RNA sequence: AGAACUGGCGAUGCGGGAUGAACCGAACGUAGAGUUAAGGUGCCGGAAUACACGCUCAUCAGACACCACAAAAGGUGUUAGUUCAUCUAGACAGCCGGACGGUGGCCAUGGAAGUCGGAAUCCGCUAAGGAGUGUGUAACAACUCACCGGCCGAAUGAACUA
RNA sequence: GCAGUCAAGCGUUCAUAGCGACAUUGCUUUUUGAUUCUUCGAUGUCGGCUCUUCCUAUCAUACCGAAGCAGAAUUCGGUAA
């Protein structure tokens, strides 16, 4: 090296924009956007699109996503959902390894008796030919 | 002996202090209170006291 | 007495403002307390000079910007350390006593103020040359 | 004491032959029931006019609820409040979506910083400031600034089970 | 009263090379390396360009916000250090004894001798440390000069040598002998 | 030690206060099922290592009524607050420029020009510059500072309350 | 019995180096009072001798800070049983 090399955190940043995933409550499960900073622990949000109502909300209760979209600050329900829409967030929020897990989480769980038993001989039939792939090389 | 020039050296060292009128620490002279904890870091000083 | 002064300062400015027509700009970076004290002598003819602090000649003068209008756009020329030469004698005499004289090793004109105008100091230092061949190359022009 | 209501509370003396019609006199409360916000309403006529809920009678009672609940706004707030060696007048700033939210961190912050029950609080004012730059305190103005953003560092996961075969991280 | 965001700025001057990770700093200069800890702090460095490097506290209060500020001096002090480098100039005191001293070592050790300390019998010895090097002033009578890459170590090394002649038993207003830092800076730019 | 009204203990188990005549809860046939009180819910120990906003770091922290004590007096620890004052006519702080003329002011003397020292503190020109804050000279010089301005851009000083 | 706060005063000069009046906050339970709860079908009643152990409000001994510490001597204080 001759570079000065200094690697700092890149933190989710609380910010107009960012969009979060509500944990708990009634819209838990849901995804909404930052509108306005109330104070350093508390934010106020909207999520129009997902079907979570416009509040002041504890940041405790959501966790960041790493999606973040244009957005004024302060916008009301209305421009937020124009925004959303326009900026696709839905889209690249489905397309990440953390909304492909919740709903394999989900699928895994919806799985019948009969279903399971089926993901046991399928599941059986791949390692045979996985083992045997093993002893070649 | 000792010209007065390190004589002022050994003073700024020795010499150039005030004293916690509680517990008797050496501070800095222009100390306002004391950094002991045992006197409740207190600002009662005093200057340290010159010779003759 | 704090107000009160100030407020003396916003007097006099004014005083000059309507009283001399024709207004310097120049600009005293470094400069002596002495060679300032010098120019006064050299201009105690017509011209006199009034140094100030910029914030409050800003002030002063948008606060006059009622009566006495166009002095909005002499504001974006008082950066700086700047100072002022109020006068009514010719153009080209004064700014030269200003500039030239006193100098040291002087007092740099940055622009100057004619009855709502705005002189670069530079277009003032005419040649008669600029003028006499523009009065040479039309009438070529026309003939 | 609770979970804040505001209160519309409006009473009068009752009505003697020299005087029908007496005078009617409003309070905005800020209490947890109608039950609280009444008795809070007879506290203060007592105190200011001279008067005793057994001469007098109430009138109405009416919720205000807050009119842009969802819009962030700043408030200012005054309080008188009792010590343990005096009594104290004070102004402070909350920054919230509703009066009665800045009521409850108020009566919060009063007893966390001062040891101050409601009990011994009375609120003498409230109102969103309407131009910033009319906010005055340091702990507000600090989420006041432009394109404002701030993380959220050192985080701790809440782990659903007792025993876990991967050490945490706190990576926000 | 926690405060949102605050930050310091560390200049990186032409020939200096500052690396970061884990909080653990290496700063390489003409005159050489130097390595910091800081791990005992919460601070998050950030690199706007080779020439500067800012610091920050988020949603810290006093105390920590504290740190910060000598974080920077901190690592200012290093860079300096490896470029400007930093001397110590001491100076002996005595009123009758001529306080003799000199360099002396065992297993490639180095220590700094000091003998007749107040007409002492008794044998003085510094160790000198890692990294500082002791000269002698030839112009100036009783000077010793100590320079290196670290304040701290050096400053340290000075202070070891000044403390080891206290005087005991006297009244220290009248016996003002000793060995005193006379002049701190550098070895570069003038002395 | 001695009175007043009431409630207790004595004569009374039970739940709580670890413990305990008198406190809190509640008074008692033999049992089942539900719900509670006062008090509790990290583990001992039945019951959220619950939710929420702050405060606190103690090389003698603190932790619950009766109750198993603490004071006058102090702190530039940290939190919130009050008051007077300064400041968008631009402060505070930081960096930078200027820091002048009568005049080496009068005495005093080897020599003393702002700066060993006596008495005076005046004027000019000022945006400002003391008949002088220091450093330095034999005495001048040179440098510094009060004072003013350049840049910056919203807070700053002092005394207090808990 | 022991320790504080205030500072008039002492200390050639100087309140606080060392002290400290008038007043005032406390601590202790080796004094002595006060009380009468336990023991009057009995807890051997003083001092010494002997031996162990504990308390620290420290006399000595270790290392310090302070002085009206020049040295020698002393005094004030800290960590210290
Ligand atoms: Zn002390």
């Amino acid at each position: 090296s001759t570079d000065s090399i200094v690697k700092a955190s890149n933190w989710r940043l609380v910010e107009v924009g960012r969009v979060v995933l509500i944990k708990k409550g009634q819209s838990a499960g849901k995804l909404a956007a930052i509108v306005e900073i109330i104070d350093q622990k508390k934010v106020l949000i909207d999520g129009p699109k997902a079907g979570v109502p416009r509040q002041a909300i504890n940041l405790g209760q959501v966790v960041l996503t790493p999606l973040t979209f244009a957005l004024p600050r302060g916008a009301r329900t209305a421009t937020v959902s124009k925004k959303w829409a326009a900026a696709a967030v839905c889209e690249k929020w489905a397309a990440s390894s953390w909304a492909k897990k919740i709903a394999q989480r989900e699928r895994r769980a919806a799985l019948t008796d009969f279903e399971r038993f089926q993901v046991m001989v399928l599941r059986k039939q791949k390692r045979y030919t996985v083992k045997k792939a093993l002893a070649k090389a | 002996i000792i010209e007065p020039s390190l004589k002022a050296l050994a003073s700024k060292y020795n010499c150039d202090k005030s004293v916690c009128r509680k517990c008797y620490a050496r501070l800095p002279p222009r100390a306002t209170n004391c950094r002991k904890r045992k006197c409740g870091h207190t600002n009662q000083l005093r200057p340290k006291k010159k010779l003759k | 007495g704090i107000r009160e002064k100030k407020a003396e300062y916003f007097a006099k400015l004014r005083e000059y403002l309507e009283e001399y027509k024709s207004l310097f700009v120049v600009g005293v970076d470094n400069v002596s307390s002495q060679q300032m004290h010098e120019v006064r002598k050299e201009l105690r003819g017509r011209a006199v000079v009034l140094m100030g602090k910029n914030t409050m000649v800003r002030r002063a003068i948008r606060g006059f910007l009622s009566d006495l209008p166009d002095f909005e756009k002499l504001l974006p020329f008082v950066k700086g350390n700047v100072g002022f030469v109020f006068t009514n004698e010719p153009l080209t005499e004064i700014k030269n006593v200003i500039v030239s004289n006193r100098v040291a090793a002087g007092l740099t004109v940055v622009q100057v103020y004619d009855n709502g105008q705005v002189f670069p100091a530079a277009a003032a230092p005419a040649a008669t040359s600029a003028a006499s061949g523009d009065a040479a190359p039309a009438e070529e022009a026309a003939a | 004491m609770a979970h804040f209501k505001e209160y519309q509370v409006i009473g009068r003396r009752l009505p003697t032959e020299s005087v029908p019609e007496p005078k009617l006199f409003r309070m905005r409360i800020f209490a947890s029931n109608e039950v609280i916000a009444k008795s809070r309403y007879w506290y203060f006529l007592q105190k200011l006019h001279k008067v005793k809920k057994a001469s007098g009678e109430i009138v109405s009672i009416n919720q205000i609820n807050e009119a842009h609940p969802t819009k962030v706004k700043n408030f200012g707030v005054w309080v008188r409040y009792d010590s343990r060696s005096g009594t104290h007048n004070m102004y402070k700033e909350i920054r919230d979506v509703s009066r009665v939210a800045a009521v409850e961190t108020l009566y919060q912050d009063m007893a966390a910083r001062h040891r101050a029950r409601f009990r011994s609080i009375h609120i003498l004012k409230v109102a969103e400031i309407e131009k910033t730059a009319d906010v005055k305190r340091q702990y507000v103005k600090q989420f006041l600034t432009k394109d404002l953003k701030f993380p959220l560092p050192h985080r701790v996961q809440k782990s659903t089970k007792t025993f876990s075969y991967k050490r945490p991280s706190t990576f926000y | 009263m926690k405060y949102i965001q605050t930050e310091q700025q560390i200049e990186v001057p032409e020939g200096v090379t500052v690396s970061i990770k884990s909080r653990i700093v290496k700063v390489v200069g003409p005159r050489g390396t130097l390595t910091k800890n800081l791990k005992h702090i919460d601070v998050t460095f950030t690199k706007v360009n080779n020439q500067l490097i800012k610091v920050a506290v988020h949603n810290g209060g006093r105390k920590h916000v504290a740190a910060l500020r000598t974080v920077k001096s901190l690592v200012d002090n290093m860079i300096t250090g490896v470029t400007k480098g930093y001397k110590y100039k001491m100076r002996y005191v005595y009123a009758h004894f001529p306080i003799n001293v000199n360099i002396v070592e065992k297993d490639g050790a180095k220590f700094i001798e000091v003998r007749n300390f107040l007409g002492d019998k008794k044998i003085r010895n510094v160790p000198v440390r890692d990294g500082v090097t002791i000269e002698f002033s030839t112009n100036v009578k009783d000077e010793i000069v100590l320079s290196g890459n670290s304040v701290e170590d050096v400053s340290q090394n000075a202070a070891d040598l000044q403390q080891i002649c206290r005087v005991r038993n006297k009244d220290i207003r009248k016996f003002l002998d000793g060995i005193y830092v006379s002049h701190k800076g550098f070895i570069t730019e003038d002395l």
